[PDB]
């Protein structure tokens, strides 16, 4: 296993956002041309095993451990009735105190805040990606497509990401092979070598959140200089067309940096190889 | 999709 491996994301110009927004309130529009310098992106979401190496090295206590709770989705035992703040839910205990990660070492780490993610990435000689870097990487060398692989959800009749099937939130059929998370190396890679960039765990980025974007061309944009919420991308194993249609590269959402939940993780980036 | 703390 090489679950901390990085891939080179080539220099290029891409269209960020879309002029056909599907969730207009999230500022998916307008489409804008962004230039990104070559850099490196983690192939995989950070796994439990990789996060444990960080904790073993540093002794780091995550914010959820310090606060004493984190958000867990009801269907696997708030902003919605299906989100419960559970005492003792944290990265080692993803559904609460009597859950464990022993049987899912290769699944993405969860219940990690933006600060937790920045601590890990920096420990590793890396950083969080910007939203623009993230989206560029998600798109995997294709222009103006819904998903990393194209516009069809199940190309060639194959599942390409871990999201929800069935009637959310009552019934997840597990048609794609996973009710909760999947290993970080599950499903096909995109054109750049990235796994689970949409679906599985949501992913933190470095940017502060705004929904107000200029159409102006930009170079290595960092997002606005201030804010209250940081940007997350890509959707999760909970996402579905019917309620949280955010397993698209253009999609975007946000949380306060001290937030944590059972569907939110991250991957790192770096200017050069560490 | 994820509630804030
Ligand atoms: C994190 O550290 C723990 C504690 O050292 C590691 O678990 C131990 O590893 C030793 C050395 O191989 C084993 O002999 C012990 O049986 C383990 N003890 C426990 C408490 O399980 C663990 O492997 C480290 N994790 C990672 C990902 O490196
Ligand atoms: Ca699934
Ligand atoms: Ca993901
Ligand atoms: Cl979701």
């Amino acid at each position: 296993l090489a679950h901390s491996k990085m891939v080179p994301i080539p220099a290029g110009v891409f269209t960020m956002g879309t002029d056909d927004p599907q969730i207009k309130q999230d500022g998916e529009a307008p489409a804008r041309r962004v230039t990104i310098d070559a850099f490196y992106m983690d192939a995989y979401e950070v796994s439990n095993t990789e996060f444990e190496k960080f904790v073993n090295s540093t002794g780091y206590l995550t914010e959820a451990e310090k606060f004493g709770d984190s958000f867990v989705f009801e269907g696997m035992l708030a902003a919605a009735p299906w989100w419960l703040p559970v005492k003792g839910a944290n990265w080692r205990h993803p559904e609460g105190p009597d859950s464990t990660i022993l049987h899912r070492p290769d699944h993405p780490v969860l219940h990690v805040s933006w600060n937790d993610a920045v601590a890990y990435c920096t420990w590793a000689g890396k950083r969080l990606p910007t939203e623009a870097e993230w989206e560029y990487s998600c798109r995997g060398g294709l222009h103006n497509r819904l998903f990393p692989w194209g516009n069809k959800l199940q190309p060639k009749g194959q599942h390409y990401a871990n999201i929800w099937q069935g009637e959310f939130p009552v019934t997840n059929t597990g048609e794609d092979g996973f009710q909760g998370t999947a290993p970080v190396d599950a499903f096909p890679p995109n054109g750049y070598g990235l796994y689970n960039i949409v679906g599985n765990a949501w992913e933190w980025t470095s940017d502060w959140w705004t929904v107000h974007h200029s159409v102006e061309e930009t170079l290595n944009p960092k997002g606005p200089p201030s804010g209250k919420d940081r940007v997350k991308k890509g959707g999760s194993y909970m996402s579905h067309r019917s309620y949280c249609y955010r397993y698209r590269c253009a999609a975007r959402s946000q949380n306060t940096p001290d937030s944590s939940a059972s569907n939110l993780g991250f991957r790192c980036a770096a200017d050069r190889l560490p | 999709c994820t509630p804030s703390r």
